[PDB]
């Protein structure tokens, strides 16, 4: 071979997006149950007082 | 050496002047416990919050 | 009224009082109750709120009706004195206060529970209640002073 093959040299533009779905919607779904709870938390100190 | 001076000589200008600010917050409060500060001055304008 | 005392090893160790449409009993302590038909009861844990389920059915129902907000800082009958403030338990003298009585609802003049104790064994010349309340529209809120050894 001419070349040189690289680590990214295999995956596509199809390949790259499945990436970033299983990644970013998996990071954001537990950052909505992370901010869930700093939401009751703020609820509840208004309740008390 | 100098331009750590700087902002070292500024930084000492900070909490000589946010914490005077900040002592005047409260102690109209802290005399008065049984009126309610607003919230406007309580979370956002100064730090310290209702505490029960 | 109606309160059931909670049997722990032969000693009285705390008092399950009920409210109408729910039962109640404190996190703090243990042991078995005193009733046969609230023996089918289910135990929880919870939050500090001191929530249990009163799932009772309707035949012993609305024992011990709630009471609303906009609580008047007037006399209220509490069982061995009377409480006189709103905003924070009334300053209960010595004597009072002593170890395994918690759960004891405090009543209104209309024979209404409006407070459930949790704690406050003592703090030196007076003593305050760590007790629940309901703010402005009826949510629960637990209400605690500062250095309360449960009680």
């Amino acid at each position: 071979a001419q070349h040189t093959e690289s680590f990214t040299s295999a995956i596509s533009a199809t390949a790259w997006s499945w990436i970033k779905v299983l990644v970013g919607g998996t990071s954001a779904f537990i950052v909505l149950g992370l901010i869930a709870t700093a939401v009751v938390a703020l609820v509840l100190f208004f309740h008390r007082h | 050496c100098t331009c750590v001076a700087i902002i070292m000589v500024s930084c000492v200008t900070s909490v000589w002047l946010l914490c005077r600010t900040r002592n005047l917050c409260i102690t109209p409060y802290k005399l008065a416990p049984n009126a309610q500060v607003p919230i406007l001055l309580a979370l956002l304008c100064c730090i310290k919050p209702t505490r029960a | 009224d109606k309160t059931f005392p909670i049997m722990l090893n032969g000693q009285v160790n705390g008092y399950a009082c009920v409210v109408g449409g729910r039962v109640f009993k404190p996190l703090h302590v243990e042991g078995r109750i005193d009733n046969e038909q609230l023996a089918a009861i289910k135990l929880k844990k919870a939050s500090i709120y001191d929530l249990e389920y009163g799932d009772v059915p309707q035949c012993m129902k609305s024992d011990t009706l709630q009471y609303t907000s906009d609580k008047p800082p007037g006399f209220y009958n509490w069982h061995h004195g009377a409480v006189q403030y709103e905003n924070n338990r009334f300053t209960v003298p010595r004597g009072v206060g002593g170890k395994g009585d918690s759960g004891r609802p405090i009543l209104d003049n209309k024979g209404r529970v409006v407070a459930i104790v949790l704690g406050g064994v003592n703090e030196g010349s007076r003593t305050a209640l760590s007790v629940v309340t309901w703010n402005q529209k009826g949510v629960t809120v637990k209400d605690t002073p500062e250095g309360s050894e449960p009680w």
